[PDB]
RNA sequence: CGGUCCGGCCGGGAACUCAAAGGAGACUGCCAGUGAUAAACUGGAGGAAGGUGGGGAUGACGUCAAGUCAUCAUGGCCCUUACGACCAGGGCUACACACGUGCUACAAUGGCGCAUACAAAGAGAAGCGACCUCGCGAGAGCAAGCGGACCUCAUAAAGUGCGUCGUAGUCCGGAUUGGAGUCUGCAACUCGACUCCAUGAAGUCGGAAUCGCUAGUAAUCGUGGAUCAGAAUGCCACGGUG
């Protein structure tokens, strides 16, 4: 099936399968079957194909892939645009939550 | 951090200060020495000189910036690259 | 040690069936102190092998074992920086347990579903020397026999 | 009736309390297979009623604590010895000629100062 | 054991000794839930402007004798240096060298 | 119903310290219960012992506390007086219920 | 042995494990060989332990103008309206880099979750802080007991029986990132830690070199302790497996 406009692979885990979606991890892929009423055990195969388009209405009751790949631009590009310390060691490729860029500063600086 | 119902931490001078800037209308800039303080909503649409050692940095603060310090926006090292 | 020249320490009776070979076996298959599913392992592959060869599990156990069981070690005991090997003839005990470390080191190196599986398709093998115990042990006993004239 | 030993290895220490019937072991409250996990330890502690064959013709009540399946699992062996040995004595012998009357001392060593585990080395920077 | 520090250590304990109720009860007042917010607002700022070198929290615990501002031992009230040669000459009624 | 806490550092006084006071109970009264050691407790430190650096020269020190009990149970007129008129030697510290 | 609310609750007791005080105790003591009719070494017998039974402090004259006048004292120079002294804000925590050491991972002995097990030793009154009401979580409120073989920290894990995944940058690996509160100390932009929702890096046993270990030790797993308002992969200890 397709779900959230990305065909999620049929020979998997529902859990798996719904956790390639840009804004769900580990724990919000159990809770929306959790509380629409999948198993976690399961594939997408051998499962009510009305649910496949439920969990697509369900899915948006929060950020997706698109909203949240927009909202993280829109985020850093609104603290480069007012130029405090988050923009300042965003927009130059270095840690900013106050890590040592003078010998572990190795995958924001990238491979020397 | 704090907790919530402890309140913020403005200076008794420099609510002084900015109380007597807005209602005479002044657009000079206010200079303060605190650096510690959080932001209050009513100083928008003032120039507040923070001073941090080296010189009085200038904040044209918006409406941007009340549930922060102050202190964020004028750091205190000199460094633009190695070289 | 140049002095103190110490004897063989003695190890437990491998109650499972009762069996020094056994003992050793599984204290050298084990690792990471993960002594009692080796022993889950080896037992279940050794089992599965006893049905698999139509003998009994110790009697396959020891012919498998001197099947592919080596002769020579060939250590560096050279004079320096200079590269001088040589072969030199192995104990008993300790022909036994290179040959016991090689069957272990092999079920690892060939990889299955399970240990156990790999435990046994490998002793499956050593069985009619095949695997990769005797591929080593020949190995090992060509570069070990081609060297004889130097002592 | 109850013949009493006192098994100890490694940090534990067990209370076998012999008798005469059948088998009926019953350590800790809990019975043998209840108890003890790694069957391999629910081996030690049927080793010595092995070495004679009161395996099944004795009975037994045992109550170990301390340590870890590590030794408990053997202090009871040790006991079960000593026990044994106050049924009869005669069978001394045979249980020394086993390994399974001598209490074994191996301890764990401290910590020193400087070590990193007892012995290990923090590693030297070359040069 | 400098003797401009030396001083401003004990003040540190001089004058936080001496404002231990107000502070403990504003500490408790903003602490419960159940107050005003005007009335912590106020006793916050009280608080804010009293002298900052009073504060609990604020000094160092330095050693007694010597007063070396690292090592400080609860049990001694002395650094390692000094600790060692008074268990040494065996003024501290119990230390012996030990071995497990 | 009454009891004492004896907390000290030396075995060799402690006991002197307990006789003096069970034979002072079964004299001026009876039915004590005798000295009950309790665990000891053994608090360890280490110490450098390097003035400016060398972070090899340690000391692991101990300091011991030997803690007993004397307890009567049943007290009469004069067990109490008898037992707190002591002249207590120095060094150890008494710690006494009267329940 | 008895009642028993099935809990040692007490009735009781000092056989035991444990608690601290005094001791017996392994000394070549023995039998045999070797060795110089020695010392000793090797076997075996008893023995709980055997040859030093097993671990720790104790560092011999001296070597390194070895290291600290920054624990401290200290003979001389020295500054005496400042090298003495004052508090607030920063920086000791930064950086195109190279290095000692360690934690964290490479995934089928490995991660995901559900019964389930056994340790020692510790710290506790400006304290340790049981419950309970709550919070997906940090902890918030109310808060018993205890200078403690009494209460807390503290349902330890590895182990074990099930399930499950199937060899894939992986349900591996948990870092960087935006925001959220919490502990904490007047204040966490520089600069704490915890938390959980979300992106889910690198890395897939690594050249030349190179270091540690000879037994309950290597190796793995967790816990404890001191510094201190909090801020340990560092330090010191503890046991389990082995
Ligand atoms: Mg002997
Ligand atoms: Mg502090």
């Amino acid at each position: 099936a397709r779900i959230a406009g990305i065909n999620i692979p049929d020979h998997k885990h529902a859990v798996i399968a719904l956790t390639s979606i840009y804004g769900v991890g580990k724990t919000r892929s159990k809770a929306i079957l959790a509380a629409a009423g999948i198993a976690e055990d399961v594939k997408i195969s051998e499962l009510s194909e009305g649910q496949i388009d439920t969990l697509r209405d369900e899915v948006a009751k929060f950020v997706v892939e698109g909203d949240l790949r927009r909202e993280i631009s829109m985020s850093i590009k609104r603290l480069m645009d007012l130029g405090c310390y988050r923009g300042l060691r965003h927009r130059r490729g270095l840690p900013v939550r106050g890590q040592r860029t003078k010998t572990n500063a190795r995958t924001r600086k990238g491979p020397r | 951090p704090r907790s919530l119902k402890k309140g913020p931490f403005i200076d008794l001078h420099l609510l002084k200060k900015v109380e007597k800037a807005v209602e005479s209308g002044d657009k000079k800039p206010l200079r303060t020495w605190s650096r510690r303080s959080t932001i209050f909503p009513n100083m928008i649409g003032l120039t507040i000189a923070v001073h941090n050692g080296r010189q009085h940095v200038p904040v044209f603060v918006t409406d941007e910036m009340v549930g922060h310090k102050l202190g964020e926006f004028a750091p205190t090292r000199t460094y633009r690259g190695h070289a | 040690p140049r002095r103190r020249v110490i004897g063989q320490r003695k190890i437990l009776p491998d109650p499972k069936f009762g069996s020094e070979l056994l003992a050793k076996f599984v204290n050298i298959l084990m690792v990471d102190g993960k002594k009692s599913t080796a022993e889950s392992i080896v037992y279940s592959a050794l089992e599965t092998l006893a049905q698999r060869s139509g003998k009994s599990e110790l009697e396959a156990f020891e012919v498998a074992l001197e099947n592919v069981r080596p002769t020579v070690e060939v250590k560096s005991r050279r004079v320096g920086g200079s590269t001088y090997q040589v072969p030199v003839e192995v104990r008993p005990v300790r022909r036994n347990a290179l040959a016991m470390r090689w069957i272990v080191e092999a079920a690892r190196k060939r990889g299955d579903k399970s240990m156990a599986l790999r435990l046994a398709n490998e002793l499956s093998d050593a069985a009619e020397n095949k695997g990769t115990a005797v591929k080593k042990r020949e190995d090992v006993h060509r570069m070990a026999e081609a060297n004889k004239a130097f002592a | 009736n109850q013949y009493y030993g006192t098994g100890r290895r490694k940090s534990s220490a067990a209370r076998v309390f012999i008798k005469p019937g059948n088998g009926k072991i019953v350590i800790n409250q809990r019975s043998l297979e209840q108890y003890f996990g790694r069957e391999t330890a629910r081996m030690v502690v049927r080793q010595p009623l092995e070495l004679v064959d009161m395996v099944e013709k004795l009975d037994l009540y045992i109550t170990v604590k301390g340590g870890g399946i590590s030794g408990q699992a053997g202090a009871i062996r040790h006991g079960i010895t000593r026990a044994l040995m106050e049924y009869d004595e005669s069978l001394r012998s045979e249980l020394r000629k086993a390994g399974f009357v001598t209490r074994d001392a191996r301890q764990v060593e401290r910590k020193k100062v400087g070590l990193r585990k007892a012995r290990r080395r923090p590693q030297f920077s070359k040069r | 054991a400098k003797q401009s520090m030396k001083a401003r250590e004990v003040k540190r304990v001089a004058l936080a000794d001496k404002y231990f109720a107000k502070r403990a009860e504003l500490k408790a007042i903003i602490s419960d839930v159940n107050a005003s917010d005007e009335d912590r607002w106020n006793a916050v700022l009280k608080l804010q402007t009293l002298p900052r070198d009073s504060s609990p929290s604020r000094q160092r615990n330095r050693c007694r004798q010597t007063g070396r501002p690292h090592g400080f031992l609860r049990k001694f009230g002395l650094s390692r240096i000094k600790v060692r040669e008074a268990a040494m000459r065996g003024e501290i009624p119990g230390l012996k060298k030990a071995s497990w | 119903r009454i009891r004492i806490r004896l907390k000290a550092f030396d075995h060799r006084l402690i006991d002197q310290a307990t006789a003096e006071i069970v034979e002072t109970a079964k004299r001026t009264g009876a039915q004590v219960r005798g000295p009950i050691p309790l665990p000891t407790r053994k608090e360890r430190f280490t110490v450098l012992i390097s003035p400016h650096v060398n972070k090899d020269a340690r000391d692991q020190y101990e300091i011991r506390t030997h803690l007993r009990l004397v307890d009567i149970v049943e007290p009469t007129e004069k067990t109490v007086d008898a037992l707190m008129r002591l002249d207590l030697a120095a060094g150890v510290d008494v710690q006494i219920s009267l329940g």
